[PDB]
């Protein structure tokens, strides 16, 4: 994981530069997973 | 016995497995689905009633 | 419980516990067990005289 604040421009995507991510979480799940989905906060 | 030394040939059990009249296909020692891939020195067939 | 057949060789440490009937022949088995319709789970019946 990594987190960075960018305030320069809003509509452009994937800002140009180099950033290093760091290891945080290991989990021995042992599950045959071929698909995923993400959650959204809904009213 | 009517024991016929079936040898010097490659046995095709898929005919007996796929045609209509033969029903039971129990196998011991080897898997029943590997027979067409398996080679023999002698196939001792004992047709009985 | 053991088996005699599965449809493919497993990758290491997979836990496929499905008991779906193998259609070894051309018979549309669809839950009817028998010859060329092999149910997976079998037993060995361990005896002290074995």
């Amino acid at each position: 994981s990594k987190h960075t604040p960018i305030i320069v421009r809003e509509p452009e995507d994937l800002p140009q530069g180099f950033s290093a991510l760091e290891p945080l979480v290991d989990l021995p799940i042992g599950i045959n997973i071929t698909r995923f989905q993400t959650l959204l906060a809904l009213h | 016995w009517n024991r016929k030394r079936i040898s010097n040939c490659v046995a095709d059990y898929s005919v007996l497995y796929n045609l209509a009249p033969f029903f039971t296909f129990k196998c011991y020692g080897v898997s029943p689905t590997k027979l067409n891939d398996l080679c023999f020195t002698n196939v001792y067939a004992d047709s009985f009633v | 419980l053991y088996r005699l057949f599965r449809k493919s060789n497993l990758k290491p440490f997979e836990r496929d516990i499905s008991t779906e009937i193998y259609q070894a022949g051309n018979k549309p088995c669809n839950g009817v067990a028998g010859f060329n319709c092999y149910f997976p789970l079998r037993s060995y019946s361990f005896r002290p005289t074995y």
